[PDB]
């Protein structure tokens, strides 16, 4: 009945300690991610740079394998080692199979990791939730999420970190049932959900992109400076 | 209450409270009947229903072809022993060529259920076994209890509200060592009818009766082959 | 003071102390017994009483002198179960000595031993430390015969007159007293005190059955159980 | 044998206050050379090098192994290692392989790290250490090298004439191998620098 | 039996750490370590502790230790908890060059004790280690570097760095008088003996209080060098200038 | 009290509660005594009926470790049966290693060394039985034993174990054993369990009589008291 | 046994780590001590009263060697002393297998300071409650350096551990200086173990143990009365 | 902790046992009917977001082509059950060429959810429903994190099984068809859930003896929606 463990129930059947990981990711920095037509999108938020540092050594997006991507919330500690097994994962799948691993596969995994992991005591569970993205099954492109009690789920948009609820309901009201083509379009749609931030900064904001074929597209700050340009532009013809 | 947590610790009153626990635990489960003849032991069990649609648990069990077992508690505990007890059956027919004698097996069950009353990390088994057996020497039913003290006996009735049977086969137990195999199972569940409200009957569907004879190996009856042993009753006498 | 589980466990407590071990001490106490040892010459006595509460009880199988190998006797206080488990490891030891080493073990080497044996159920919790005393008797060449004294904490001395059981604080204070001059110990002599100074802590002036006497001399060096006849010799010799 | 699968011939030899050590170029399978560029001699701090000789495998191993244990050893050590206690330290590598033992058979040559005074030893495939004053060889062509040896050495040698003596001791020996050669390789190394030369030697 | 359980693994009811927030405020509570990068060098500066005139400190290095042959690690927090660090750091530097022949390129020797210094919050009941701590080095593909510890395990790459609630007021000070771009030795010297001024409360900034390790790319060698005492006062020296042009400006 | 949870603790006087409790619970045990005559040892267990269904001989406390040992247990008996089943296999493996019968002194020895270390740590509890040890040789005549629940273990000539512990020696003392053949004796053991507690609060209770000695040559077995029937037959006789 | 390995030391909240600044206490109420580095040796002295008159002072000793260079004194509990010297005993002669040479005084208390580190944080145990004193005269120079339990060490000029250290601290400072002999040492380190005896100290009462160049040495009674006949 | 994970009550079952069953409760509901045709079987998905995939919620899954299966409770330690029930059965089919049967497959399930414990964790959070026609036709059974294992004709679990089984035993008869009892079960469900019944909130899976294969509807369902 108590919250110091994790074996134990609730008199109504909870498990506080795994309750109480969803909450140290909602701590964390907002992350973004839609699926186009063919090209994906994702992107990150509350950069913060603190003007005395390097900012190669603040990855928050990486690449598992070369057609499958990674974004999570939660403590950067343990978002490492989660990080770090799944690309060993992507990677002797791919030597005992000798298929490219699927979008499909690499979640149940870390699901799976983060399921046993739960189980034991004195085992704290990994608080970090996180964002797979890859049109990597022969042409679909796919993103998925986790979650710390370990359920691998699939979306369609997505929005976690500090303020989701804001984001995923700004999104209902933003997703059309029109597909959004051209998918200039789709990093507008991207671009003006991130500029639905907690303070909406518009440097503040790392957008990485995927064209179904290509490798890894980390966008720069001219270009990304271009498209928050054309947001405020189109609404000024709005009115 | 404070030395009311664990196996381990000793009251000051000499009384381990979690072995008193778990004489609790067996009677939760229903009504179970067992005795013998000269030549006959006969167990009779008795099934509950969990819901009106839902099949009826089973109670009587074969373990090997001069035993079977009977059960009240946990099921978890149930099964846990049962592949403990099919395991050392077949090993005397694999090493020695021989069935097992029925009393020394129990005297494994009491030593497999000692250790976790010790021990710290494991629970006792909560489980009410009755035996029935035939070693060269005739027929046996015994009992065990949580507490790992197995006992011989001729007549016994565990479970819920089991005491109205046992007053019943003390003003009988003389009767039962010269019947024959007919009328001694309607000795048996004419005791089973007193550990039941007044008010239902026992039919087909909630009744098991298992026979191990001299010449006879274990067999479980149910549902179909009870109605030749529910004839030749009275009614309640109310 | 009690702070976490200082009074529970083998841990430090405020102020450096802790309390499991200096319970122990006072463990020997619900023994009722005294133990006397003396060194004073080229031999060494032992002295402790048996205590016959029953005539159904036997007389041969009560004696706290134990033969730990040849040349090495000793004697047990506290309670008797933690005492006769120690005399297991101090037996075993012994011999392991002789089969590895090759020559017989001296008596200081081995109250070491038996000392570091107490030392982990100090140093490691969950593990009892064994409230019981030993004290040991042996002759050592080149050096002369030497009586130790091994406590529960793992301290262990090695000394001249030596007390052990309820009544240290009396019978300690009472051997200074005739251990100040040095006076000729001629293994009457050192039966002498032995006695007679247990005779006046407990004041009991006792009949022949009660105590019990090992030794070991240089004339014989094997450790050697007195019988109740020649504790009689030595009784009345010391009656005036 | 397994000693004569690659050949090898490594040679060190004392002088007055300096130290000169010296082996062959010629790698190759049992008949078949492949380059003539195969490193044997290796520095293990200054003023104080190694040669190794025989399985070109365990040739490059131990001279890991060693320099994996020697880095660890200086820093928690601020001081160098000693000529001694470098010898105490391979002698331990090579009997931890008691049974399943490298085929090699080192040679180390240094001075001192503190004083000039020089150092020559020489080990066994288990490591029994041998201490000399005059030189210490090893490799396939072993009873060449101690008959050129024998007749060339002399006691208290300038830089000048030790370089000559294990010159012509090394030329003479590899020459009468078959299975070593294609180039000779020197270091003499003193208190003041290190001189590293290559020899004009028959490359058939 | 089960009654003396420590926590070290359980999460708050808002979700934040127990132990590890705790273990961060020790650091706070312990000496003063620094860096700062150059066009061509890096530097660390220590603040000495328990300077009483009966030791020796004859091991010509406290704070700094130079672990695999081209980079050092200043220290802070527990000690004696950071001896285990040390020699297992300097460890997996040498099993690297065990395996590929080529020095470790200066992040992954971070990443592979940071994932060992997480690995005490995980999974087993254990103390967590309460030492933060520094890094400096050279590498093939980047060049000179800065680098982070903490006891959670997240490390970052920075320009200038901190010790906390000793000397969190320096890097007010940092981000006032670092000059991006041009940052050369003799400019960040000047810097570094200003600052250690500021925090070390010591009035006139004894010699003997002060450390200062630095690291220069030289001919293909990478020295690191351990400046001795007498370099120190001509350092203190040249700051004593500086407080004489500071009032000619009134 | 407060200090008395683990056996691995020691309270604030010097004693472990848990050893001191599991004792008392042997005490609400049925009695069950134990005497030996000049060449043999009788052993003797009131035993009730538990309500009827018993079948005449189950549950027996007298067990058969050895050729030439039995037990008479008291306390719970299913931890009898357990301790049991140590000294049973204790005397195989002495068969296997040494190729003769065990010595009861050093089957006494190692028994009590296997309940002493139940007594120590904290993951175990300290066994609630108490029994006898009863053997018979030509070479060493008869032996008789007694281990309590802490682990001391030394000889008697006569014993009980039970709620009349006290109520059962009064009048055991009061035999001349040293001279009594064990056939005299079964008789006499028969009236020191019929004197004390035959229905008072209680209902009805069975008689259990083991038999070792010269007469069973050596010999452990159950007395044949179905034949001549003489225990019931002279044991009601003290009515007046 | 159960296999619980949880560790007993955790961080306060104020971030203080309680159990070894506790064992820290038990460490300054033992028997008083002092060591002293001269320009050729080091001196360490002890206090070493017996409860009696009874117990023989032959028996036990307290200035202990560790290898023929490297003597070892404590001040704290005496039963957890002989453990570490044991355990140190064994260490040297790894090293010795190793490298084929008497270990240095710094590498030995990298090692043994590393042993007493783990059994701060390991599981179910203490840690001790004895501080050391390590002496020695290798390559020259001589050394001495002290360790506590919380597994740091440190390299002192002079310093005394036990009852009324605040004392010698105070005395040492005012009487060493730079350089002395072996012999000034002495009578100084006996000095300042005057500062707190009893009310008579004889040839046994004190017990002593010097590092020549030459070696290691613990000096018999003959020296030690003939040293405290009135030589101060 | 308050009476953990192995600790007796004064009076009956472990309380960790006892509050499992409660973990059951928060859990969507599922039907499943057991009729001499074959065993049909629904459930309810409780999607939250348009945004969120809908066939990414799985509650039918494929043990064999055979045998089908339902879940409520805890999600996920319901993929620990279903791992290796699929592989137990495949074993079977390795050394014994045969298909194992429905009841035997649930024996060797409920062999691991009573393991917990240190010997060589906690109960689980998830009971099952499982569909299958072997020899002796069509079966369907239940099992719990207590182990409690029991065969039924038509059971009802997750949230609002109160409910559901209290109506359930007015429709059902012996002579039941498999036409019937599909639309028989989802007016049950449309008066236990909330939202409305369409096909995007419920799924069905039935299993035939001539049609071993295709335990599944996919938009006939459309079909059966608009029937009623």
């Amino acid at each position: 009945s108590y919250d110091r463990a994790i074996t134990v129930f609730s008199p109504d059947g909870h498990l506080f300690q795994v309750e109480y990981a969803q909450e140290a990711v909602k701590k964390g920095s907002t992350a973004v991610g839609v699926r186009g037509r063919d090209i994906v999108v994702l992107g990150v938020e509350k950069k913060s740079v603190a003007k005395l540092q390097d900012e190669r050594t603040v990855r928050k997006i990486c690449a598992l394998d070369d057609n499958v991507c990674m974004a999570f919330a939660g403590l950067t500690a343990d978002a490492r080692i989660v990080i770090n097994r799944a690309r060993v994962e992507c990677q002797s799948h791919r030597l005992t199979v000798e298929d490219p691993v699927t979008v499909e596969y690499i979640t149940r995994y870390i699901a799976s990791l983060k399921q046993r992991y739960t189980q034991s005591n004195g085992r704290r569970p990994f608080g970090i939730s996180a964002l797979i993205v890859g049109f990597d099954f022969d042409g679909t492109p796919r993103l998925y999420q986790t979650d710390p009690s370990g359920t691998y789920h699939a979306w369609k948009a997505n929005a976690i970190g500090r303020g989701a609820k804001s984001v995923r309901e700004f999104l209902e009201k933003n997703y059309t049932d029109e597909a959004i083509e051209t998918d200039d379009l789709t990093i507008k749609l991207v671009i003006k959900a991130l500029l639905e931030v907690v303070q909406s900064g518009g440097k503040n904001i790392e957008l990485a992109v995927m064209r179904r074929d290509q490798s890894l597209k980390i966008l720069n700050p001219e270009e990304i400076e271009k498209y928050v340009a054309e947001i405020e532009k189109e609404k000024e013809e709005n009115e | 209450n404070q030395y009311d947590n664990d196996v381990t610790v000793w009251s000051p009153q000499g009384r381990i409270h979690q072995i008193e626990y778990a004489m609790e635990a067996v009677k939760q489960g229903s009504a179970t009947v067992g005795l013998k003849s000269k030549t006959h032991a006969v167990l009779v069990a008795l099934k509950r229903a969990q819901s009106e649609l839902a099949a009826h648990q089973k109670k009587i069990l074969h373990v090997d072809n001069h035993i079977g077992i009977s059960i009240a508690g946990l099921t978890a505990d149930a099964r846990l022993l049962c592949n403990f007890m099919r395991q050392e059956c077949l090993d005397s027919r694999f090493v020695f060529d021989r069935p097992l004698p029925v009393s020394r097996l129990v005297s494994l069950i009491g030593s497999k259920t000692q250790i976790p009353t010790q021990r710290y990390g494991r629970r006792p088994y909560g489980v009410g076994l009755l035996i029935a057996g035939y070693d060269d020497m005739g027929p046996h039913i015994f009992q065990t209890c949580p507490s790992a003290n197995y006992f011989d006996c001729r007549a016994m009735s565990i479970g819920a509200r089991s005491q109205s049977a046992r007053t019943y086969l003390e003003r009988h137990m003389s009767e039962f060592m010269e019947c024959n195999l007919n009328e001694l199972v309607k000795h048996g569940l004419r005791a089973l009818r007193e550990t039941l409200p007044a008010e239902q009957d026992l039919t087909t569907k909630n009744v098991s009766i298992g026979i191990v004879g001299k010449d006879l190996e274990f067999t479980i009856y149910d549902d179909d082959d009870v109605s030749p042993f529910l004839e030749g009753l009275e009614e309640r006498p109310q | 003071s009690s702070a976490g589980f200082d009074r529970h466990i083998t841990i430090f407590s405020p102020e450096g102390r802790l309390y499991q071990v200096e319970y122990a001490f006072k463990a020997i106490n619900q023994g009722g017994l005294t133990s006397v040892a003396v060194r004073g010459k080229d031999c060494a006595v032992i002295v402790t009483q048996k205590k016959v509460p029953d005539k159904l009880l036997d007389s041969s199988t009560v004696t706290h002198l134990f033969k730990i190998t040849e040349n090495i006797g000793c004697v047990m206080t506290g309670m008797t179960a933690d005492s006769r488990s120690q005399v297991q490891r101090a037996r075993y030891e012994a011999a392991n000595w002789k089969y590895k080493y090759g020559y017989e073990i001296p008596v200081d080497m081995l109250c070491k031993r038996i000392a570091d044996i107490s030392q982990v159920y100090t140093q490691n919790a969950e593990m009892r430390p064994l409230g019981c005393c030993m004290i040991l008797i042996g002759i050592d060449e080149e050096q002369g015969p030497q009586v130790y004294k091994c406590d529960p904490a793992g301290y262990y001395c090695g000394f001249k007159a030596t007390a052990a059981g309820v009544k240290q604080t009396e019978s300690t204070s009472f051997l200074e007293k005739k251990v100040k001059k040095k006076f000729d110990w001629t293994f009457e002599q050192t039966v002498e005190t032995a006695i007679t100074c247990l005779s006046t802590v407990l004041s009991i002036d006792f009949k022949p059955s009660e105590i019990e006497v090992g030794v070991v001399t240089v004339e014989n060096p094997k450790f050697r159980i007195l019988t109740e006849a020649e504790i009689d010799a030595h009784l009345v010799a010391l009656a005036e | 044998s397994i000693m004569s699968y690659n050949g090898g011939a490594v040679m060190a030899m004392k002088g007055k206050n300096c130290v000169a050590i010296a082996a062959d170029r010629r790698f190759g399978i049992q008949a078949q050379m492949v380059t003539t560029d195969f490193q044997k001699i290796f520095p293990m701090g200054d003023r104080l090098y190694i040669g190794l000789a025989g399985l070109a495998t365990d040739v490059q191993t131990v001279a890991q192994r060693l320099k994996f244990r020697l880095n660890l050893y200086e820093l928690k050590e601020g001081r160098q290692i000693k000529p001694y206690t470098l010898m105490s330290m391979v002698a331990n590598l090579l009997y931890e392989k008691r049974f399943g033992p490298y085929y090699t058979e080192p040679v180390i040559a240094g001075l001192d790290p503190k004083t000039f005074k020089p150092f020559i030893c020489s080990l066994d495939l288990i490591g029994c250490p041998m201490v000399t004053d005059d030189f210490v060889v090893s490799g396939t062509c072993a009873e060449q090298m101690y008959g050129m040896c024998e007749s060339l050495w002399e006691p208290n040698m300038d830089p000048d004439h030790l370089f000559e003596t294990i010159s012509q001791a090394m030329l003479n020996a590899v020459d009468r191998d078959a299975v070593s050669g294609m180039g000779v390789i020197v270091h003499i190394i003193e208190k003041d620098k290190i001189t590293t030369r290559t020899l004009k030697a028959r490359m058939d | 039996s089960r009654r003396y359980d420590s926590r070290t693994t359980i999460f708050s009811p808002e979700g934040r750490l127990y132990q590890v927030e705790y273990a961060m405020e020790a650091i706070g509570h312990a000496g003063t370590c620094l860096g700062i990068l150059a066009n061509d060098g890096v530097l660390l500066a220590a603040e000495r502790r328990n300077i009483h005139k009966l030791l020796d400190e004859v091991f010509f290095s406290e704070k700094i230790y130079k672990l695999n042959e081209d980079m050092a690690c200043s220290v802070a927090g527990i000690t004696s908890d950071a001896n285990v660090l040390t020699n297992e750091l300097r460890l997996i530097a040498q099993r690297y060059l065990l395996q590929y022949q080529e020095p470790i390129p200066c992040e992954q020797l971070v990443t592979a004790l940071c994932d060992i210094k997480q690995a005490y919050t995980q999974f087993g009941g254990k103390r967590p280690f309460g030492v933060s701590l520094l890094y400096i080095g050279w590498d093939k593909h980047y060049g000179f570097q800065l680098y982070q510890s903490d006891p959670s395990g997240n490390y970052g790459g920075w320009k200038a760095t901190c010790i906390g609630n000793n000397s969190a007021a320096a890097v007010s000070m940092l981000k006032q008088d670092y000059k991006e771009g041009e940052m050369t030795l003799k400019s960040a010297l000047a810097l570094a003996i200003k600052v250690l001024n500021k925090t070390m409360d010591v009035s006139k900034l004894s010699a003997e209080k002060v450390e200062i390790a630095t690291l220069t790319r030289e001919n293909g060698k990478t020295v690191i060098r351990v400046l001795k005492q007498k370099e120190v006062e001509q350092l203190i020296k040249k700051h004593e200038e500086e407080e004489a042009k500071a009032e000619r400006e009134k | 009290t407060g200090y008395d949870l683990s056996a691995s603790t020691f309270s604030p006087d010097g004693r472990v509660f848990q050893v001191e409790y599991a004792m008392k619970a042997v005490e609400n045990s049925s009695t069950a005594i134990g005497i030996r005559c000049k060449d043999g040892v009788v052993f003797g267990v009131e035993k009730l009926v538990l309500s009827k269904l018993y079948e005449e001989g189950s549950n027996k406390r007298l067990f058969n470790v050895d050729r030439h040992v039995g037990m008479a247990v008291a306390g719970l008996l299913a931890d009898a049966r357990s301790l049991a089943d140590i000294a049973r296999e204790e005397a195989s493996n002495f068969r296997s290693n040494f190729g003769y019968n065990i010595p009861l002194k050093h089957l006494a020895d190692r028994v009590a060394m296997y309940v002493h270390a139940y007594t120590l740590y904290s993951a175990v509890r300290p066994f609630g039985c108490s029994f006898m040890l009863g053997s018979y040789s030509v070479n060493d005549g008869a032996q008789l034993y007694m281990i309590d629940p802490s682990g001391v273990s030394y000889g008697y000539w006569g014993c009980a174990i039970g709620k009349a512990r006290q109520a059962a020696k009064t009048e055991i003392e009061k035999l001349q054993m040293k001279e009594m053949t064990c056939r005299d004796i079964v008789k006499e053991v028969a009236k020191i369990i019929y004197i004390v507690h035959d229905e008072v609060k209680d209902k009805a209770f069975e008689l259990e009589l083991s038999w070792v000695g010269e007469l069973t040559n050596g010999r452990h077995e159950i007395v044949p008291k179905d034949i001549r029937e003489e225990a019931e037959k002279y044991a009601k006789e003290s009515l007046k | 046994e159960r296999g619980y390995s949880f560790s007993l030391t955790t961080f306060s909240p104020s971030g203080k780590l309680v159990q070894i600044e506790y064992a820290l206490a038990a460490v300054a109420g033992g028997a008083p001590s002092v060591g002293i580095k001269a320009a050729n040796g080091v001196v360490l002295a002890t206090e070493k009263k017996q409860k009696s008159i009874l117990y023989d002072e032959r028996s036990v000793h307290k200035v202990e060697p560790i290898t023929k260079h490297i003597g070892l004194v404590y001040s704290g509990m005496g039963p957890d002393y002989r453990v570490l010297v044991h355990r140190a005993r064994k260490l040297a002669q790894q090293y010795y297998l190793v490298y084929q040479e008497p270990i240095p005084t710094a590498q030995l208390v990298q090692r043994v300071a590393s042993v007493m580190q783990e059994y701060t944080q390991s599981g179910g145990v203490r840690p001790f409650g004895v501080s050391l004193l390590i002496c020695g005269w290798n390559e020259g120079r001589p050394y001495l350096f002290q360790s506590d339990p919380s597994g740091a060490y440190f390299a002192w000029k002079a310093t005394a551990m036990g009852k009324n250290y605040v004392n010698g601290k105070t005395f040492l400072e005012k009487r060493y200086n730079e350089d002395l002999e072996l012999e000034d040492a002495i009578h100084t380190a006996i000095l300042t173990l005057k500062e707190s005896f009893e009310g008579q100290m004889t040839e046994d009462n004190i017990e002593v143990g010097i590092c020549n160049e030459a070696g290691f040495r613990r000096l018999t009674p003959t020296e030690v009365k003939d040293y405290l006949a009135a030589i101060a | 902790y308050d009476r953990g994970v192995n600790t007796f009550s004064p009076e009956g079952r472990l309380f960790q046992v006892e509050y499992a069953i409660e973990a059951i409760k928060l859990g969507s509901t599922a039907i499943g009917i057991q009729t001499s045709e074959g065993v049909c079987l629904a459930v309810e998905k409780r999607i939250t977001s348009p945004l969120m995939e809908p066939s990414s919620i799985e509650k039918i899954v494929e043990i064999d082509a055979h045998i089908g299966c339902a879940m409520s409770g805890l999600i996920a330690d319901a993929k620990t059950l279903i791992d290796k029930a699929r592989v137990e059965t495949q074993n079977h089919w390795f050394t014994y060429n045969e298909t194992m049967t429905v009841e035997s497959v649930t024996q060797a399930v409920s062999n691991l959810a009573l393991q917990f414990g240190e010997e060589d964790s906690r109960p689980f959070g998830v009971a099952l429903l499982f569909g299958g026609v072997d020899e002796k036709g069509p079966q369907l059974f239940h099992m719990d994190p207590s182990g409690t294992f029991v065969q039924c004709d038509a059971r009802a679990i997750g949230s609002a099984s109160e409910g559901a089984q209290s109506s359930l035993q007015e429709v059902y008869h012996k002579s039941m068809t498999l036409k019937e009892a599909i639309k028989s079960s989802l007016i049950i469900l449309k008066q236990v859930m909330e939202e409305k019944l369409n096909a995007t909130n419920i799924e069905l899976a039935t299993v035939q003896p001539g049609q071993n294969f295709h335990m599944f509807t996919k938009e006939e369902l459309e079909e059966v929606i608009k029937d009623i």
